[PDB]
């Protein structure tokens, strides 16, 4: 799992 | 360039095509021909102009990261000499990223975040600009690595100042800002700590905030702060 | 070309990377650099280009369904108008597909298949032939068009009676050609009867030999074969 | 659903 961006 | 021909209108037409058929490419070159003709960029228009870079550097990101294993394995001890190649194949897609990277920060500074005195736009060019560095930073390796990191973190900062000010806990683009600020804090700074308060705190002070809300607007923000709570999970 | 100054062994293996981290058309360009070398391809580099070209022209067939799709909607009663930038984009795409398309076509014909003697490479190619005139067949609306399609009907035909002659019913290369076959037969010749035919005595010969096989040999066949039985059950 | 090739 990777950090989550936007 | 050469979209100079094309009328504003049907490179916003075209971006929009382009979008559905998954063409991010061809999104991305009609949304900097838009930009090019000097005029501001509507709300919707900048959401067109973020979500073709996004997916066209996301890409390159990904091919950069399953290259830079390959070749970080070729780097232990026991590992069969093969030759210059995938630091060759990865240099080159290194090099297009970074291209991509300076075309996008490029727009900005010519002359998008100049023009934009609106908090909904000056925040949203800001926050990729921070991006935008990010990605330049997170394929660094020499002398300007610092000043790279430097300049994410200062064009962050400014987006979260002028966020707070003027924006409710809830705006989206406020609470997108946060989730990538606190990824840079995280990923790129060495700072989980301050990844994981910039993250509770935007969280919480969204959730003090929904009440306020329409079901639509509740239906956005809820959005983007399960992101906030899936790395919060991830990183604690 | 641009790949002119690469050694084979390094565009091989470049190919391979590229395929690793999904970069189809830096894939592509690398198998086109090898083939230019002038040597022969073994069945592993057969299989590199092979799979190159097909994702790259299959983003752009899948792209170009999306606009065609939005262009045919366009033109039906009660529609708006809205100028000319429909057609032009979808057009942009077919250009683009069609390059692709004849650059593979011109692979084949300077000078792969007159080079294949081993009925594995030379079926192989001409399968290739006939899937990219198939491509073109799908997008062509002219004077040419039943020209593209004899040219498709031709190689596929020629790939087919060797493969009969000199393969096992239950070669890889020999079921996947039956099947792209029957797909022609189906989706661009107007003949559904002669693709369900096609597909179900290739499945049946094929079934008929599974006994032959090795365990491997087995599981290779087998999945080919699950191709079949899905098309015939979508077109019966 | 489409026609499956190979
Ligand atoms: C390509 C544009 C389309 C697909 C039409 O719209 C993308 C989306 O655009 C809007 O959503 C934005 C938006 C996203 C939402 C979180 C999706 O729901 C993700 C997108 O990438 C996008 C455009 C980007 C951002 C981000 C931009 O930073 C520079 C900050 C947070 C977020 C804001 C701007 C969202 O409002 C809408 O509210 C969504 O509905 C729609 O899916
Ligand atoms: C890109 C190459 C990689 C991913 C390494 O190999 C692809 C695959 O290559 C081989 O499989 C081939 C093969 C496929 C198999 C059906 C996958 O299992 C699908 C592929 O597209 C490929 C290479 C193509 C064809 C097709 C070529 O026409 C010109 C005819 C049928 C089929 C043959 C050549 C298969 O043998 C192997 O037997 C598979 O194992 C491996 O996944
Ligand atoms: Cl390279
Ligand atoms: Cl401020
Ligand atoms: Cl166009
Ligand atoms: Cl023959
Ligand atoms: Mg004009
Ligand atoms: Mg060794
Ligand atoms: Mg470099
Ligand atoms: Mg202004
Ligand atoms: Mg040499
Ligand atoms: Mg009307
Ligand atoms: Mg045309
Ligand atoms: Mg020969």
């Amino acid at each position: 799992q990777r950090s989550t961006s936007t | 360039g050469a979209m100079g021909s094309m009328e504003r209108a049907s490179l916003i037409q075209k971006a929009k095509l382009a979008e559905q058929a998954e063409r991010y490419e061809d999104m991305a070159a009609f949304m900097k021909g838009a930009v090019e003709k000097g005029e501001e960029l509507s709300c919707e228009e900048r959401n067109l102009l973020s979500v073709a870079y996004k997916n066209v550097v996301g890409g390159q990101r990904a091919a950069w990261r399953v290259l830079s294993s390959i070749e970080q394995k070729s780097n232990e001890e026991g590992s069969e000499e093969k030759g210059p190649e995938v630091r060759e194949y990865r240099e080159k897609v290194e090099t297009e990223l970074q291209g991509v990277c300076d075309t996008v920060l490029g727009l900005l500074d010519s002359h998008l975040i100049k023009e934009a005195g609106d908090a909904e736009s000056r925040v949203f060019y800001l926050k990729m600009k921070g991006d935008y560095y990010r990605y330049l930073a997170e394929v660094a390796t020499g002398d300007d690595k610092k000043r790279i990191i430097d300049s994410a973190r200062s064009a962050y900062q400014e987006a979260m100042d002028i966020s707070k000010k003027e924006m409710p806990p809830t705006n989206p683009i406020r609470l997108g800002l946060a989730l990538n600020f606190s990824v840079f804090h995280y990923e790129i700074a060495n700072s989980p700590e301050e990844a994981i308060s910039l993250a509770k705190t935007t969280f919480d002070e969204a959730m003090a905030d929904l009440h306020t809300l329409s079901e639509d607007s509740y239906k956005d923000s809820t959005l983007i702060m399960q992101l906030l709570r899936d790395n919060l999970t991830l990183w604690t």
